[PDB]
């Protein structure tokens, strides 16, 4: 007899993942301030094919970066590091309102930094099309 | 708007105050913030206390009345003495009336417990000032009013609770010794009446709220009251039966019995013994019948976290462990108590299964207390054999990850290398190992049976899992040393065979990494086994070498740590020639070193070389050891010889990022080998020393040049950071060898002279941001080891580093934290080992030395503050040694009274309390110098005048009495410190009793 | 959205403000600016039971900046007591802060935190930290600088306040970012020539 028994990321592909620490430059105070440490992901939207950066903090999983990898963004080195990149971002919605930031992102090694730069530019060509 | 409250010229608008308070608490944003700064200033007004009376009877906001009582609290604490008796009697009257008022309004008494507790506390502040000298009837009146109202009775229990705390629990560093003893003697004199009241409501009280408050005050009394009030009355029967049945009284009742349970009982009294057994027998009974039986699953109850179950289980664990650690012997001899003894321990077994780190630590501490006693105490372990057998299961199943195990599972279910070091579980693992080692010694057969059986259910798969195989492997490794060599042999053999079978059966790099880490840890823990079977040792090492090529960085890193871990214990088996071998194994290792370490990271390569050094140092034939050392260093020496040809050719190559990195790793390799070889490293050091110091100079030029051409930011660039790394590794290498050198003659005759010429001037002539604090750390080690042999060398060190480093750190307590710390470590050792160097300083520089010692006094940083006070103490000793000579006389004329005043400043400024003990020691030393040679009259004159201007609110008599007591006690440090703490208490208030300084008289 | 008042007390210099800021912005403030009276900061976490909001009352630990002192504890629904494992005196004062706290808040969940476990030379040994046992406080070794266990205090408080021991932190939803030149090239140049801090860290 029949006995009866008792994140908004699902539509995106992960193009690239890497551990990193994200900084944002405070112009007034004139210094870098950490914003989060965790996995930095490149997410391509399957509907629009637009690629973005999404980075969450370890443990709390709060978003510390969420913005399109604009084709006009440019990665520059920081004077005191060979495993970091700095660039300006005009619309990041990690904390809500689309603010503008000068970001810096540092990685475990120069290799991971250079690879990040390669994937960052690949994503910029995708967003171009 | 909200500031009209601050203007005291006009009257206070209580309706406005009530709204400012409401905005601060119930508000938000700037409105809340502004109301905060306003309420703070209103409270800080020296006259705000005058508005307390009206607020307490015309306010509707309980918070306003709370802040009012806080304002009165400040006054009662600091200025009650200067208060005319007009206000003192009045403030008492409306605080008392306010209390009576609230106890009559059943609504207020119920809803505003915060304001009643605060009021009660403010009353206790008055009692500290006026009772019993100016209020001898407070207690008999409090007891009389108890019968008038149940609310009055309950609240009086709160007052007496806060009173007992302020007098016995928190009086040490808040009153003078005299006042504390006065209040303790007062309560002790009238406690008989307090207890009779407390006991009467406990026997005839139905109001739970009253019963609880009475039990709350009882908990405080148990901290100090005579034992007779505990055992000669019926109260233990009440606590252990009546009050354990009602949940609202169970928590506080259990805490009360915990206090009782910790008391040391006069072992000669049989009535207390029988009474100590009784309240424990009753308590366990009430728990088994009213809360849960001994078979209950406390693990599940705690996880569900219903009501106060978590807090109750914590209190039960505290009660059982406290009582049993003290009185379990009372239960071990009598057969009628055996079931009670084991039932209590069974509850602890169930408590030990709870998933709660801190609670487990609490039970684990008790288990340690027990198994250690069963290890040494005759005829006891057979009693607990069933308890211990269960406990072996508990510990084995809850083994935490030891530090050697470097793999962990993440949120994706993948085995990765650990990001951080779990520092807060290292101690837990060592506690678990200690207990499990004892348990294994108490029955080695039972422990092998459990572990082998668990290992079987891992093979067949019925219980396979990463967590289950980990805890088992960790437990197996942890009990190393408890079995006989023959038992261990077959036990380890069986463990390896089964862990290897798992490595085969389990596929996928995740499963492979788990087992790899488990076998490496087990093997590293049983060196005695590896020693006894060369075939086994050799196979392990060669498999570790294989793992050094594994792509999983976790396996790779642990293989190197395990290698060196095994070498530290089996080093001897690597230098001898084993049968069936052509050469010592160290020969084979060195030979293939390039292949073996090809895939390793520099840090890991250096660990490998360090392990090799450990082995080489076992060869006590100088010729063979030096030959092995030369073979080991072949690769770094070839790269070193090549690079010195190029650094000589064109120093432009050092701009090459890769050349810099190669140099640093060569030196890091020499550092690693020197760390493990010590004095035996001297040959390899002589091979590179002179050229290494030349490289140090050339690197210094590039750093200086880069800064001038690019600015101070150059110090942050990778290029300069890499060049500075070279310099720091060279100093580290020289510092490592000197600290371990046996032949101090060659150090002085060969190394010191070139070293100082290479590092001192460079340090002195660099800009601050380019000076390496490692120079100071290195010079400290030089002076520590050969300082007594180079008087002119110590002097040269001072001239180069003293003044230029002091100017870096004497502008605040922040910048250059490393130089700050190393600077005073260097002065510390110089003052001890070569104080003569300070006598050569011109009077101006010696004045900077004194200014620098006192500068360290004022640091909050303990690394600096401690060394500053020690230098002062040792500098005084050094002067006293000199006897009565001009320098000593001049020192006392110029600097004695500086140290006195500077020491007194940090003692009394309330911002350097961490160094109180050493401050007092130094002050006692300074004073005692004068009372041995008048010179004593002037010292009192100076001190009296100093304290008068520094603490103008003290009377002349207070200062006079304090100095009279302080100068008599400059040979009794315990009493000397008690007098200072009395002084620190009196400077926080007005009108302190000067007779308090006769306490020790 | 639920709200809870959290008071944060402890000796001066133990890292309370640094700990709060880390959770607020992710930064690590290296400088010591003594807090004055108290600073209230709203702090939200996302859990499988919905978002939870803490109103963090970051009080001053130094005596001369106490402000209202125990007046800040009124109506607090939970608390954190902070000390510094490199400063024995800060652990010696834990009983004093607890005393003043429970005199106002008789029954609230409290976490005891030993901060700065990242520093090598630790002075308050793990075996010595036992005050939380008789007082039913939860204890955690933490490090605001290394983030060691930095989320545990709020996770435990959230579980006690909501009454769900299985409550977990969950990833907040990530909305789609939007698509889109004078004083930027100027701001970029400054940020390029300002070195990043802690270049020796593993990240
Ligand atoms: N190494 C290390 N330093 C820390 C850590 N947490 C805080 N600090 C440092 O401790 C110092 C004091 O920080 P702070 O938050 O202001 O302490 P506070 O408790 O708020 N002081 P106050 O009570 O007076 O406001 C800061 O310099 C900070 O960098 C830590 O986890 N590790
Ligand atoms: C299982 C672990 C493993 O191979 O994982 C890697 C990463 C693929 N496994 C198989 N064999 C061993 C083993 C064998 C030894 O011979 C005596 C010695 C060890 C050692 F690690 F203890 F040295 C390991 N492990
Ligand atoms: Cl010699
Ligand atoms: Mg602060």
């Amino acid at each position: 007899i029949h006995f009866e028994p008792v994140t908004m990321e699902e539509d995106e592909e992960v193009l690239y993942k890497v551990r990193a620490k994200l900084f944002r430059f405070d112009a007034d105070a004139k210094e870098w301030k950490e914003r989060g440490t965790g996995d930095c992901k490149f997410l391509k939207n399957k509907k629009t094919n637009k690629v973005r950066i999404l980075m969450r903090r370890d443990k709390t999983l709060k978003i510390c970066a969420n913005h399109i990898i604009a084709p006009e963004y440019t990665l520059k080195p920081n004077v005191g590091s060979d495993r970091s990149w700095v660039y300006a971002c005009t619309a990041d919605i990690a904390e809500g309102e689309a603010e503008a930031f000068t970001f810096a992102i540092r990685f475990g090694s120069k290799e991971n930094a250079d690879k990040f730069k390669e994937e960052f530019e690949k994503a910029q060509e995708i967003n171009k099309k | 708007s909200m500031e009209g409250i601050l203007d005291f010229s006009n009257d206070l608008d209580i309706a406005l105050l009530d709204q400012v308070v409401s905005t601060f608490y119930q508000g938000s944003g700037v409105q809340q913030k502004q109301a905060q700064e306003i309420l703070t200033k209103f409270q800080d007004n020296p006259d705000a206390w005058q508005k307390a009376d009206q607020i307490l009877q015309f306010s509707t906001n309980p918070q306003s009345k709370f802040i009012a009582l806080s304002i009165l609290d400040k006054l009662i604490t600091r200025k009650w003495k200067l208060l005319p008796n007009d206000h003192r009697i009045g403030i008492r009257n409306f605080v008392v009336g306010m209390i009576i008022s609230m106890c009559q309004d059943d609504e207020v008494f119920k809803t505003q417990k915060n304001l009643i507790n605060k009021s009660d506390l403010t009353l206790v502040q008055i009692l500290k000032q006026e009772w019993p000298q100016n209020w001898p009837e407070f207690i008999p009146e409090l007891i009389g009013s108890s019968s008038s109202s149940v609310n009055v009775c309950e609240n009086n229990m709160i007052v007496l609770k806060l009173l007992s705390e302020e007098v016995f629990d928190f009086s040490a560093e808040q009153m003078t010794q005299a006042k504390a003893l006065h209040l303790k003697n007062s309560m002790s004199k009238e406690f008989e009446q307090i207890f009779k009241l407390c006991f009467q409501v406990l026997e005839q009280g139905s109001s739970s709220s009253l019963i609880v408050a009475t039990l709350e005050s009882l908990l405080r009394y148990l901290h100090w009251i005579p034992y007779r009030y505990i055992y000669e009355t019926n109260i233990l029967e009440l606590l252990s039966t009546k009050f354990m049945t009602s949940p609202d009284t169970r928590a506080i009742t259990l805490k009360c019995l915990t206090e009782v349970s910790n008391l040391k009982i006069p072992q000669d009294n049989d009535l207390i013994k029988r009474q100590t057994v009784l309240f424990f027998q009753n308590t366990l009974q009430q728990i088994a019948t009213s809360v849960m039986p001994v078979t209950a699953d406390l693990k599940a109850t705690y996880a569900n976290a219903n009501g106060n179950d978590q807090s109750f289980l914590q209190d039960l664990a505290m009660f059982l462990t406290t009582y049993l650690a003290r009185n379990r012997a009372l239960l071990e001899s009598d057969e009628s108590l055996r079931e009670l003894l084991l039932n209590a321990h069974q509850y602890l077994i169930q408590l030990s299964k709870i998933e709660e780190r801190e609670l487990f630590k609490t039970t684990l501490d008790y288990w340690h207390n027990l198994v250690a006693d069963l290890f040494y105490e005759p005829l006891k372990k057979h009693i607990y054999e069933e308890i211990c057998s269960q406990l072996r299961l508990v510990i084995i199943e809850n083994m935490v990850r030891p530090e050697e195990v470097l793999v962990v599972e993440n949120d994706e279910g993948e085995i990765v290398r650990e990001f951080v070091k779990e520092s807060d579980t290292i101690q837990l693992y060592k506690s678990e190992r200690e207990v499990l080692v004892y348990l294994t010694h108490l029955n080695v057969i039972d422990t092998e049976e459990i572990m082998i059986s668990k290992l079987a259910r891992q093979i067949d798969g019925s219980e396979w899992s990463w967590h289950n195989i980990n805890t088992l492997s960790w437990a197996i490794g942890s009990i190393s040393g408890t079995m006989s060599e023959d038992t261990e042999k077959r036990f380890v053999e069986t463990v390896i065979k089964d862990l290897l079978d798992l490595c085969v059966k389990k596929r996928g790099k995740d499963n492979k990494a788990v087992v790899a880490s488990d076998i490496m840890y087990v093997v590293g823990q049983y060196p005695r086994f590896l020693k006894a079977h060369w075939n086994h040792l050799r196979t392990v090492i060669l498999k570790l070498f294989e793992f050094m090529h594994e792509t999983h960085e976790g396996v790779q890193d642990m293989a190197c740590d395990t290698f060196i871990k095994i070498v530290q214990k089996c080093k001897y088996h690597f230098v001898i020639q084993q049968p069936r071998e052509s050469e010592p194994f160290i020969q084979t290792i060195i030979r293939d070193i390039q292949k073996t370490t090809a895939d390793l990271q520099p840090q890991q390569v250096h660990t490998f070389y360090k392990a090799c050094g450990i082995i080489i140092s076992e060869e006590r034939s100088v010729a063979e050891r030096n030959r092995l050392l030369s073979d080991l260093m072949q690769l770094p020496n070839m790269a070193w010889d090549t690079i010195v040809e190029q650094s000589t050719a064109n120093p432009t190559l050092l701009l090459d990022s890769e050349t810099v990195k190669i140099i640093a790793n060569i030196i890091k390799t020499n550092v690693a080998v020197c760390t493990s070889m010590g004095a035996d490293f001297y040959p390899q050091l002589g091979h590179i020393y002179y050229n290494m110091l030349q490289l140090y100079r050339a690197v210094s030029s590039m750093i200086s040049a880069q800064v001038a051409a690019e600015g101070l930011i150059a110090t942050k660039t990778p290029k300069v950071r890499g060049l500075r790394t070279i310099k720091k590794e060279i100093l580290k290498l020289v510092e490592t060898y000197i600290s371990k050198a046996r032949n101090l003659d060659d150090v002085v005759k060969v190394l010191v002279e070139p070293l100082l010429n290479a590092v001192l001037e460079d340090y002195m002539n660099n800009v601050p941001d380019a000076r390496d604090a490692e120079v100071l750390n290195c010079m400290t080690t030089v002076v520590e080891k050969v300082g007594h042999m180079i008087p002119q060398g110590v002097i040269l060190i001072l001239q180069s580093v003293f003044e230029c480093t002091l100017d870096m750190i004497n502008k605040d307590f922040t910048e250059y934290p490393e130089h700050r710390v190393e600077f005073y470590k260097l002065l510390k050792v110089i003052n001890e080992k070569s104080f003569a160097a300070f006598l050569e300083l011109p009077p101006a520089a010696f004045k900077l030395f004194v200014d620098a010692i006192c500068w360290a006094f004022k640091h909050n940083n303990r690394d600096v503050e401690v060394n500053g006070l020690q230098i002062a103490l040792d500098l005084v000793k050094n002067i006293e040694r000199m006897g009565n000579v001009p320098f000593a006389n001049e020192f006392h004329k110029n600097y004695f009274f500086i140290f006195v005043s500077e020491t007194f400043f940090v003692l009394t400024d309330s911002d350097h309390k961490s160094g109180f003990s050493k401050q007092a020691l130094l002050l006692m030393k300074l004073i005692s110098l004068v009372y041995d040679n008048s010179n004593q009259v002037y010292l009192s004159q100076y001190l009296a005048n100093m304290l008068s201007n520094a603490f103008p609110h003290l009377t002349s008599e207070q200062i006079a009495s304090f100095l009279s007591a302080l100068t008599k006690q400059c040979k009794d440090l315990v009493v000397f410190k008690g007098t200072l703490r009395d002084f620190l208490v009196q400077i926080k208030e007005v009108g302190g009793d000067p007779t308090d300084y006769l306490f020790a008289e | 959205q639920v709200q809870f008042k959290l008071v944060l007390v402890g000796d001066g210099g133990t890292g309370k403000t640094t700990f709060v800021k880390r959770h607020l912005t992710g930064e690590f403030e290296k400088k010591y600016v003594a807090t004055l009276g108290v600073e209230v900061h709203p702090l939200v976490f996302h859990t499988n039971r919905g978002p939870i909001k803490f109103n963090v009352w970051d009080t001053a630990g130094q005596e001369k900046f106490g402000g209202l002192r125990d007046g800040y504890y009124i109506q607090a629904q939970c608390a954190i007591i902070m000390f510094d494992v490199t400063s024995r005196v800060t652990y010696k004062n834990v009983p004093n802060w607890h005393r003043d706290l429970v005199r106002v808040c008789e029954n609230i969940p409290i976490v005891l935190c030993g901060n700065k476990v990242d520093i090598k030379d630790r002075k308050v040994k793990a075996k010595s930290i036992v005050f939380h046992r008789k007082k039913n406080l939860q204890y955690y070794d933490i490090s605001a600088k290394s983030n060691y266990n930095f989320e545990k205090p709020f996770l435990w408080l959230a579980r006690k306040l909501i009454g769900d021991p299985n409550l977990e932190f969950v990833a907040m939803p990530a909305l789609a970012p939007p698509e889109v030149a004078a004083q930027y090239e100027h701001d970029l140049e400054v940020a390029q020539t300002t070195a990043l801090p802690d270049e020796d860290d593993d990240l």
